[PDB]
């Protein structure tokens, strides 16, 4: 029922259109940290703690 | 803050949990303190007669 049939006289028939889509994506910021004192390093039993 | 705290007083360091502690809380000075032998004053005064 929707075939683009064309008669012997042509005319303004079977016009079509087109479409496009847009994708998107963003970036975000991350981070974390830890603190320590000098005594927690020098007086600790394990010298490989850091 | 990661603190050493005072392990010898029961204040654990931040790194140690409920089932951990400092392996070396003190340094052992291996030279012990000893007293000298008491002096003798009467033993040198004794003459010896063989039995």
């Amino acid at each position: 029922s929707k075939l683009p049939l064309l008669t012997e006289n042509g005319g303004r028939v079977n016009r079509v259109g087109f479409t496009r889509i847009a994708r998107e994506g963003s970036i975000h910021k991350f981070g974390f940290f830890y603190e320590f004192t000098q005594e927690s390093i020098d007086f600790d039993s394990d010298d490989g703690l850091m | 803050m990661l603190n050493y705290n005072a392990p010898t007083d029961g204040q654990k360091s931040s790194i140690d949990g409920a089932n951990s502690d400092q392996m070396q809380t003190f340094f052992w000075l291996k030279k012990a303190i000893i007293t000298a032998r008491k002096e003798q004053y009467f033993m040198p005064l004794a003459s010896v007669t063989n039995m």
